């Protein structure tokens, strides 16, 4: 008989994991502030890691990796990619980005902006922050900085891969689970969050065709759900399209770069967040978001530390969390691809 | 040399107290004549907590025997270990108390209390470091209940900075001598709420049920009931009579067990309770120890919450496995332990087991479910008081109905206080 | 790494390694608090004895 | 040569002190009768070991120590123990009834009655010092005497010896061996009234020592003897520089200079390695790099916490045994690349190293095996604040209901001191987060 607590009522993923644990007849849910728990489904902000692993006779496990915010924050991610030799400034799968405060990189961001100005190359950039829904897509630097007045500005992928029919944009969300042993498990089932509006490179003011967000597409797009239900195209349909349209597979053209990017990011911070010899153990579910350009190159946009799953996949994924992440530590009485390292 | 002064008052107090000294005297190797004939120095290392060392290397119990009738005390002086008591420590009258709290507290008892205090003073004056006092008595009678609480009040006045500890037998209609027992118990409980630091609530109803249901005794006698109390008293005082770190004296016990001054009424439990040569594993001791059927208060712990718990394991056993099982009980049923008192369960171990057992476990719980015991008494009290039934026995001794109304309100207050900490 | 302040003796040696450069109450007051606490005790005891006297 | 006086308060401090002074004698070659054959200057001298020992005309080396307990059972064992001949009766001070795990009882009620006697016995040893550095105070957090009487002693010592330094060796409460539910109360009360008066405190969490004993020594149910022997090893590593020839941490002032740039933040984290069970005949002797790498494993720290999620303000390495500077720097280079070591911007990223060639001494028959080389790391990291958070949380849980508060109020202590002490701990936690977080 195992015990667990719930400290994030707004967690759609672990609300299902909690329901599954109880349905096993071998897990007992306690009060949120009862310390004698085996498993903590902790909160997102100010989770007290310092109070974990001090209960004699209790193997305690938490569903978050302390220090993983370095990877799941706009400015943190940029700083971690530029200042880490394992990733280096020469990182070829991350868009050229800069951190600007309303340290600061105002003079560095403009240096590369003038070089592209004279070069006549695509000089469209995007500025975003970790408190967004609000973003600004402009080709003039003066408008980007006046808008910010912490933020980060990176090159806007001007030539993205466009699905047909539709001539539209999209992004790929990958769910990755890391257990207490730091095994990297990539969920087989991904989702393409597509824009139902044709990509118009002339005007960036109308962000319905540029932002593939599920909320922005259901509020500012008239063709929501026209091509696929909920602007969500799963891997089966996307794979067949790439075979019919480009004579290639999702595994070869895209999935190899995604698996590479996932390893590199999680392997980089491993020494800083691993709980191998720690008095408590950690696991965490991550949400990676990629962009695919017209040349079938994959780019990393950001990593979400508290991601939500797709409706159809909630059941399968949540059951997989219990199997490899929870039951592996507390045994009772594959849908993942193990990224070895 | 933290000495404890023992007092036993009334029929029940002296019959239970006599068995207690018979039990612990055997554990420490002392014979009925006061001579030591043991085989372990652990028996003597703290023998002075309860015994005085006399001439010729004789150990004399630091006990004072009090009663308003000579009957029961003549039985003790003629009992097995009757010769071991200090003759000067027998203080008794001739009239009795007629199961009347007023007689023991205001009339008959008042005439005799000064004599008892003179004996207590003599015992305390020769104490190197007096911890306090422990009183055995019932609350249903007249002497132990009425005079016992009078003694406690006068002892506190003369020794305000000493711990007051009592073993108090609560009345039950199942094992009842007279109908006025709820009256006497209600009046005594208020005295205990104010003037004791630790009170082990021993319910004659629980003792009977255990003897009948568990021990399989069809016609339980008081002797059978006193076997349970005798073994329980030895268990709860193990940490006081043998070398140890946890709850080794009365004050440190009180500091660990009493988070609020008035909520100092404990539920004691004992394990095993066999009807007998089988070995009992550490997991088995722990489960029985926490099972309500082994509780002496007749209160369901699952109806309340544990403020604090003191566990004592006796015998040669895996102290590692003891830690494991104890942590297992708390972690398995953490909902029954208040979360605003972290680590409120303390566990001690004593190598010397009780007579006739390879290993045992004594449970001491401060549970809010003890309110069930006080509610029970309060209902029985009110059933008669609403008709002023049997009051003339008390008004004839000078008492006024107001004192009953106040005792009634004091009791219900205590019940309310327990209820506020159960939510 | 920079090693500095190397001191050696028969029983050992010490040194420093730099990986990177950077980027009371008086006795009177105490006596008052100690005696102030003893006063609150005496007051609490006197009240108890007054209660017992009633 | 400047003398140091050790003060052992309460059961924990007395028993730990008894273990340390036993270890000191084995290290300095002092027999149980106080004789020191290797000492050629009879009846005096200003050697390094004289900072902890005085010398009688008869050649006995008497520890500059004082034992204080409000109950005699613990100090009585020292009066009849193996090293009973070292101490004279004036050094052992005992009462009748202890503080009953009640801070207010040790500080106000009972402490007030014995504070002048202890100070008088301390003045005796001080009068025998040509140049007193200060004091090393051993005590527990949870005990009524260790917490209550210690804070009253630290208050007065600042009055009588204002210019002297004071270091603590404090035992953090752990439920696996604790004896009182109110130990969080006593811990926070004593930390509040002792903070201004302590220049540097080494916290030892019984939980960490307990697990190290079970994990690395194979002790199923460790005892105070097991814990104290391991603790005295750590203490010996920290005080060795005061007792032996050397140039690092040679006086008490240097401890504060090398480890405490921020006065309130004066709780360095101690890590020790290796801890090897003597119950195994052969064990691969660890190297300088291996034991140095172990200094960054939480499993070896005196307080379980994660220094990765904090910042360093200073870090010392105290080596004992076969260690040459070349190997230390080679081990630091490797560790610096693999480990996550972050210093505060206003502090240099470096390590003060100290090496004593005499390898660690183990009590004959104990549980710790002899090793060719050992290290104790003293790192002032903000991560140690995790221990304050744990303590403060339990305090908040009980104090919200005023549980057990009546025991303290009944001894003359006012309820306001509880919240006052808690607000002080709240400020302390805020200081740590400012320094070590962004
Ligand atoms: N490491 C270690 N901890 C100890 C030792 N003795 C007691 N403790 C711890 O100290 C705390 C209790 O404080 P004590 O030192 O025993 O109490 P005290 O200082 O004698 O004060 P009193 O309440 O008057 O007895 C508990 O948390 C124990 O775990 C010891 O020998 N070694
Ligand atoms: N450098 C870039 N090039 C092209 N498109 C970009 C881009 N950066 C962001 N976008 C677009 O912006 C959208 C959302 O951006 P982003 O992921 O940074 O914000 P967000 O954190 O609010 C969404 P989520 O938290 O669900 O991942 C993406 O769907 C992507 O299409
Ligand atoms: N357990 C137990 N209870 C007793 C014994 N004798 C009396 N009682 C209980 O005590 C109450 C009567 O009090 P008693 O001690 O006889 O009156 P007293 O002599 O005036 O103090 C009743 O509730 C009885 O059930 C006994 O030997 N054992
Ligand atoms: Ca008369
Ligand atoms: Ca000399
Ligand atoms: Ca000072
Ligand atoms: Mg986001
Ligand atoms: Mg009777
Ligand atoms: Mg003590």
């Amino acid at each position: 008989m195992y015990t667990f607590v719930v400290r994030d009522e707004n967690s759609s993923v672990y609300a299902e994991v909690s329901r599954l644990l109880l349905a096993t007849g071998q897990w007992k849910r306690l009060r949120k502030d009862n310390p004698r728990f085996n498993l903590m489904l902790g909160e997102r902000n100010r989770l007290p890691f310092g109070r974990l692993g001090h209960e004699p006779g209790l193997v305690q496990l938490v569903n978050y990796y302390r220090g993983a915010d370095k990877l799941c924050r706009k400015a943190s991610l940029v700083k971690l990619i530029k200042t880490s030799p394992e990733l280096s400034e020469s990182c070829t799968w991350f868009p050229e980005s800069y951190v600007i405060y309303p340290t600061d990189e105002r003079e560095v961001f403009l240096a590369a902006y003038n070089r592209r100005r004279e070069g006549r190359e695509g000089n469209v950039w995007i500025a975003k922050s970790s408190a967004g829904a609000g973003i600004l897509i402009s080709s003039e630097a003066s408008e980007l900085l006046d808008f910010i007045d912490v933020h980060v500005i990176q090159k806007y992928l001007e030539k993205p891969l466009l699905l047909e029919p539709g001539h539209r944009k999209f992004d790929i969300r990958s769910w990755v689970l890391v257990d207490h042993l730091y095994n990297i498990y990539l969920y087989r089932e991904g989702v393409l969050r597509t824009s139902s509006e044709p990509y118009n490179s002339a005007n960036f003011q109308d962000k319905t065709c540029h932002l593939t967000n599920h909320c922005i597409q259901k509020e500012y797009s008239k063709n929501y759900g026209r091509y696929e239900e909920g602007n969500e195209m799963f891997f089966e349909e996307f794979n067949q399209y790439l075979m019919d349209a480009l004579n290639t597979t999702l595994e070869n053209s895209i999935l190899l770069q995604i698996k590479h990017i996932i390893r590199s990011c999680l392997m980089c911070i491993e020494p800083a967040i691993s709980t191998k010899h720690l008095h408590y153990q950690s696991f965490q579910l991550f949400g990676f978001d990629f962009m695919v350009d017209e040349e079938l190159k994959v780019w990393l946009i950001e990593v979400n530390g508290a991601p939500a799953c797709a409706q159809k996949l909630y059941a399968e994924l949540c059951q997989g969390i219990v199997d490899v992440a929870i039951s592996s530590v507390f045994p009772l009485a594959s849908i993942f691809i193990k990224l070895h390292h | 040399m933290r000495e404890i002064v023992h007092i036993q008052a009334g029929q029940c107090g002296n019959q239970i107290g006599a068995k207690f000294w018979e039990v612990i005297s055997d554990e420490h190797g002392i014979d009925p004549t006061g001579s030591y004939h043991g085989d372990s120095d652990l028996q003597l290392e703290r023998i002075n907590v309860y015994y005085n060392e006399a001439t010729g290397n004789k150990y004399v119990p630091r006990a004072i025997l009090v009663d308003l009738e000579p009957g029961t005390m003549d039985s003790v002086r003629s009992g097995p270990f009757g010769q071991i008591f200090r003759p000067d420590n027998f203080v008794f009258g001739q009239s009795g108390a007629g199961n009347n709290w007023a007689k023991g507290h205001y009339t008959e008892g008042a005439e005799l209390v000064d004599s008892v205090l003179d004996v207590v003073r003599k015992e305390s004056e020769s104490c190197d470091c007096l911890q306090g006092f422990q009183l055995t008595h019932s609350l249903g009678g007249g002497t132990g209940s009425g005079m016992g609480t009078l003694l406690i009040s006068k002892i506190r006045e003369e020794y305000p900075d000493r711990i007051m500890n009592t073993f108090s037998v609560m009345p039950s209609p199942k094992v009842s001598d007279t109908v006025v027992e709820p009256y006497n118990a209600t009046l005594s409980v208020h005295q205990l709420v104010e003037n004791t630091d630790e009170t082990y609530c021993i319910d004659n109803e629980a003792l009977y049920d255990i003897c009948f249901r568990t021990l399989k005794l069809t016609t339980p006698t008081y002797g059978d009931l006193n076997h349970l109390v005798s073994a329980t008293m030895s268990g709860v005082t193990t940490c006081l009579r043998f070398p140890g770190q946890l709850n080794a004296d009365l004050r440190k016990l009180a500091v660990n067990m009493v988070p609020f001054p008035r909520l100092h009424f404990f539920m004691p439990g004992f394990a095993p309770l066999t009807s007998q040569y089988r070995a009992l594993t550490v997991p088995e001791l722990t489960q029985q120890m926490f099972d309500s059927k082994n509780m002496m208060a007749a209160c369901d712990p699952r109806h309340g919450r544990y403020l604090t718990v003191a566990a004592i394991f006796r015998g040669r056993m895996s102290m590692k496995e003891v830690d494991e099982q104890m942590l297992n009980v708390q972690n398995k049923n953490s909902s029954y332990f208040v979360e605003w008192i972290p680590n409120n369960v303390k566990t001690a171990v004593c190598d010397i087991p009780p007579r006739g057992l390879k290993m045992s476990a004594t449970f001491i719980g401060n549970s809010t479910a003890i309110q069930e015991l006080f509610k029970r008494i309060s209902e029985q009290f009110t059933a008669m008081f609403r008709r002023k039934a049997f009051l003339h026995w008390y008004t004839g001794e000078g008492m006024d109905e107001m004192e009953f109304t106040e005792a009634e309100s004091n009791m219900n207050d205590l019940v309310s206080e327990y209820q506020q900490y159960q939510d | 790494m920079e090693v500095i302040e190397l001191n050696k003796c028969t029983s050992g040696q010490s040194f420093e390694v730099i990986l990177k450069p950077p980027s009371d109450p008086s006795l009177e007051e105490i006596q008052k608090k100690l005696e102030a606490a003893e006063e609150r005790r005496k007051y609490q005891e006197a009240e108890l004895l007054k209660h017992l006297a009633e | 040569m400047r003398e140091c006086i050790s003060i052992h308060v309460g059961q924990a401090g007395v028993q730990i002190g008894n273990a340390c002074w036993e270890l000191y004698c084995l290290e300095h070659g002092i027999q149980p009768d106080g004789q020191m054959p290797s000492d050629k200057t009879i009846g005096g001298g200003d050697d390094s070991f004289n900072t902890f020992f005085s010398e009688t005309g008869a050649g006995k080396h008497v520890p500059r120590a004082v034992f204080v307990d409000l109950e005699p059972t613990v100090i009585d064992e020292v009066r009849t123990g193996t090293y009973r001949q070292l101490f004279h009766p004036e050094q052992l001070i005992t009462g009748k009834e202890d503080a009953a795990n009640n801070y207010a009882r040790g500080h106000y009620t009972i402490g007030k009655e014995i504070i002048d006697l202890v100070l008088d016995r301390i003045r005796k040893l001080a009068d025998q010092c040509t140049g007193l550095q200060g004091f090393l105070v051993f005590h527990s957090f949870g005990g009524g005497t260790g917490s209550g009487f210690t804070s009253l002693l630290m208050e007065r010592l600042s009055v009588d010896y204002g210019k002297k330094s004071k270091l603590e060796f404090s035992i953090y409460p752990a439920p696996q061996v604790s004896t009182a539910v109110v130990e969080p109360y006593n811990s926070i009360l004593t930390t509040h009234t002792t903070l201004e008066h302590s220049d540097c405190a080494f916290m030892v969490d019984n939980e960490a020592i307990y697990d190290i004993c079970r994990r690395n020594l194979d002790i199923e149910r460790p005892t105070y003897t097991n814990l104290n022997r391991l603790i005295s090893q750590i203490v010996s590593s920290i005080t060795a520089s005061l007792r032996f020839d050397g140039a690092l941490n040679v006086d008490l002032t240097e401890f504060q200079t090398n480890l405490v740039p921020y006065p309130r933040i004066h709780f360095p984290l101690a890590t020790y390695a290796p801890v090897i069970s003597a119950e195994k005949a052969y064990h691969e002797q660890l190297s300088v790099a291996e034991i140095t790498n172990a200094c960054f494993e939480p499993a070896n720290q005196m307080v379980k916490c994660d220094p990765r999620h904090g910042k360093y303000m200073a870090c010392c390495l105290l080596y004992r045994g076969d260690v040459v500077p070349k190997d230390v720097n080679a081990a630091i280079a490797t560790i610096k690349t693999k480990r996550s070591i972050q210093f505060v911007d206003w502090c240099p990223t470096g390590f003060k190293v100290g090496i004593n060639y005499q390898p660690p001494t183990v009590v004959p028959g104990g549980d710790l095996a002899k090793v060719q080389r050992a290290v104790c790391m003293l790192s002032n990291t903000t991560a140690i604040a995790e221990a304050w958070a744990r303590l403060d949380h339990k305090f908040d849980l009980m104090y919200a209901k005023r549980a057990f508060v009546h025991w303290y109020v009944g001894e003359g202590m006012e309820e306001g001191e509880f919240s006052e002490a808690r607000e002080d701990m709240a400020a302390l936690e805020k200081d740590y987060e400012e320094v070590g977080v962004d």
